[PDB]
RNA sequence: GUGAAGAGGGAAACAACCCAGACCGCCAGCUAAGGUCCCAAAGUCAUGGUUAAGUGGGAAACGAUGUGGGAAGGCCCAGAC
RNA sequence: GAUGUCGGCUCAUCACAUCCUGGGGCUGAAGUAGGUCCCAAGGGUAUGGCUGUUCGCCAUUUAAAGUGGUACGCGAGCUGG
RNA sequence: GCUGAAAGCAUCUAAGCACGAAACUUGCCCCGAGAUGAGUUCUCCCUGACCCUUUAAGGGUCCUGAAGGAACGUUGAAGAC
């Protein structure tokens, strides 16, 4: 028989809450990408988002090691010559805290539509409150 | 101060110190002796 | 402080006793009517909406009319919003007049600049023309080079090129308020302001001063 | 090391309060607080304070010598005062106090009017003498530094704001 | 020796380097170099240490109470630094 | 089986080994003005005479008339000395 | 520079604290929800019959045709269209 392929009409995605307080950014980001992709599931089919929805609370309190709070630099380009823009980790945490975990997780996911699609199931929050109580999300310790 | 790859005590009153990963020489007697590695 | 909406009547001068001619733009500031008070709870920021002037009942649409009717104000020609600085309160139906500029000395005026259509580089960007003669073949007011050679290998973004010029929002700042005429609904502002005679103007006190 | 291993003796009339790392001391000069690094056990075991490292912290003894010097300055600071003087030099230089403000005149076109913190007090027995008093040792050197920063002593004549401790080395101008 | 006349895997990508020589087929299995946190298959493996520089992940003479380890040795309770 | 080569013009863009402006240490730094090094690339950064010139000399300016990369930037944009 | 050990001292630094530039983030102006992460607020409109069959966000008939929009025309200190 041909091996199993998940079908995204029948795929079941569960909802999980995660706290990011005190957790290493990279170490945390990897488990979300794993779970967002569906690698933790035996029905993993890499052209199918078998993954799960995750809420991340307290993105503002994700931890980093070393001197990376001051020295990790997020670079981006605007598309205008000379438009190389900088932001340290602490300036990002200060201005758009949810972006620090979203950028890390986007880098760890596949590149392409399905990867873009897996990323939609991540809902990052800077505080301890989310508005998806209706989805009945389970606690998950990373 | 004078900034060079080689920083040295030039008198007894000189003193080596590292301040932000930077070898410096402070002297209490001669500001000419102030040095920063760089 | 909030600002007020008016209309460009035109330019004139104010002679002073001392001998000075002051060019002024005359701004007709009819009474501004508050149509909506947005607050931090329901809207997420503190501003007021205003209308001024008049529109035909026959040209007001039903969505516009309910919005005017909820405020209990007469339909004006447009809707403009002004943010509030945490002390200034306003109520729906409140009529604000040009007297608000009584104590202000300098105002910023914004309008839609006169439209010049498809403008060349010479006009739009102060591009210097090339030689009228001395050999020039068909390249008198043309822009010249638009870049480098097989290293960027493309035209960079924001390159000053020919196109639409004017017909855009322009703010002219720190304009001396010459006179406030409340009984005649006029603001006199030293100097030119953007746009054509008969055009909507927004007048606010000067941020910088 | 030697700094940490010498115990901090508290004299009569200083109530002490160890809430873990956060530690405050009360005295006649007033309450002073510190929040020590995690690597410092601080203990009541006598009419003294003892300083030594908490296993699990490589710095350890370094912090305990720091902590020792701090509390010692605090314990001294709440009982007795810290006092830094500053002498003004300059023909037309002078200082005056208005209450929590020192109005310095130091050859500037503007007036220098420096604002003091909560627990520092400045008098002036002379036009050209500032005398700070405070429980904290760090704040009173920070304030005396700031006042010294407006007109820091220049070498040739020694004109500016000097600590009365300060000895100034005077040089002679380029010949001819 | 390889390429030329040599595919496959690895070295990000990379004729000539490393592994290895494709008769065809298989939705079987063991390995090579190289690798096993995510993109990306496999250890967030185990024990002992080193590094705090993102060194690792570009660069020399020379410079320096960085830090680890080793061999000794001078001064030291006739009191030293 | 063609990638048009000097200089000019037009339009520029990056780098910083910074010419000016800004911040600073040492000075054989009294002051004025300098010297030298450190940080800093935000903005700004001549017109003319002679020559095809780049350059350079000269005249007179300017806060300054920076140094280099971009096919010694730019001829499907101009010129063609 | 302050306090300050490691290193009884000293030390701007290791802990901790403060000053510090046209660079950086803002503040000023303009675009800006195709920001597919497509957001918010206010207001307006639509409140009928049923047939069918693989009964499913299904297709068809009759009646209804709104808010509003577009078209057309007169046109504009808006404009290549
Ligand atoms: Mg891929
Ligand atoms: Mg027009
Ligand atoms: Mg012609
Ligand atoms: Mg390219
Ligand atoms: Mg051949
Ligand atoms: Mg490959
Ligand atoms: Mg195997
Ligand atoms: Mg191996
Ligand atoms: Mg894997
Ligand atoms: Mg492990
Ligand atoms: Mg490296
Ligand atoms: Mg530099
Ligand atoms: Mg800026
Ligand atoms: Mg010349
Ligand atoms: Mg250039
Ligand atoms: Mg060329
Ligand atoms: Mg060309
Ligand atoms: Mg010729
Ligand atoms: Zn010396």
């Amino acid at each position: 028989m041909k091996t199993f392929t998940a079908k995204p009409e029948t795929v079941k995605r569960d909802w999980y809450v995660v706290d990011a307080t005190g957790k290493t950014l990279g170490r945390l980001a990897t488990e979300l990408a794993r779970r967002l992709r569906g690698k933790h599931k035996a029905e993993y089919t890499p052209h199918v988002d078998t993954g799960d929805y995750i809420i991340v609370l307290n993105a503002d309190k994700v931890a980093v090691t070393g001197n990376k709070r001051t020295d990790k630099v997020y670079y981006h380009h605007t598309g205008h010559i000379g438009g190389i823009k900088q932001a340290t980790f602490e300036e990002m945490i200060a201005r758009r805290p949810e972006r620090v975990i979203e950028i890390a997780v986007k880098g760890m996911l596949p590149k392409g539509p399905l990867g873009r699609a897996m990323f939609r199931k991540l809902k990052v929050y800077a505080g301890n409150e989310h508005n998806h109580a209706a989805q009945q999300p389970q606690v998950l310790d990373i | 101060m004078k900034v060079r790859a080689s920083v040295k005590k030039l008198c007894r009153n000189c003193k080596i110190v590292k301040r932000d990963g930077v070898i410096r020489v402070i002297c209490s007697a001669e500001p000419k002796h102030k040095q920063r590695q760089g | 402080m909030i600002g007020l909406v008016g209309k460009k009547v035109g330019m004139t001068r104010i002679f002073t006793e001392d001998g000075v001619s002051i060019p002024v733009t005359v701004i007709e500031v009819e009474a501004n009517r508050v149509t909506q008070v947005k607050d931090l709870a329901n809207d997420g920021y503190r501003a007021i909406q205003v209308t001024t002037g008049a529109k035909k009942a026959n040209r007001v649409t039903k969505p516009e009319a309910g919005h005017f009717a909820k405020a209990g104000v007469e339909a004006g020609r447009g809707l403009w919003e002004f943010r509030l600085a945490e002390g200034e309160e306003f109520t729906v139906g409140q009529s604000i007049s040009v007297e608000l500029f009584a104590d202000v000395k300098k105002v910023d005026v914004t309008g839609t600049s006169k439209g010049k259509g498809f403008a060349g580089t010479v006009k739009r960007w102060n591009f210097r023309t090339q030689d009228a003669t001395h050999g020039n073949s068909l390249s008198h007011r043309v822009p010249g080079s638009i870049g480098q050679n097989q290293t960027p290998g493309k035209v960079f973004k924001g390159k000053k090129m020919a196109g639409q010029m004017g017909n855009e929002r322009v703010t002219v700042q720190s304009l001396d308020v010459v006179r406030v005429d409340a009984e005649r609904n006029l603001l006199l502002v030293k100097g030119a302001v953007p746009g054509a005679t008969g055009s909507d103007l927004i007048v606010k006190p000067a941020v910088k001063a | 090391s030697r700094v940490a291993k010498a115990p901090v003796v508290v004299p009569a009339g200083v109530d002490v309060k160890i809430n873990g790392q956060v530690i405050t001391i009360k005295g006649k000069n007033g309450e002073l607080t510190r929040t020590l690094n995690d690597a410092v056990e601080v203990k009541h075991a006598d009419n003294t304070l003892t300083f030594g490292p908490r296993d699990g912290y490589a710095d350890g003894w370094a912090q305990a010598g720091t902590a020792r010097a701090l509390l010692n300055s605090m314990v001294i600071g709440v009982t007795e005062g810290f006092t830094k003087k500053l002498q003004l030099v300059g023909v037309g230089y002078r200082a005056a106090v208005k209450g929590n403000v020192i109005n310095l005149s130091l050859g500037f076109s503007h007036p220098v009017d420096h604002q003091l913190p909560a627990g520092i007090t400045a008098e002036c027995p002379t036009q050209t003498e500032i005398v700070l008093k405070g429980a904290d040792k760090q704040v009173i050197g920070q304030v005396a530094a700031d006042l010294r920063a407006y007109r820091r002593p220049e070498p040739y004549k020694g004109k500016g704001v000097r600590y009365a401790d300060e000895v100034v080395r005077t040089k002679e101008a380029k010949k001819k």
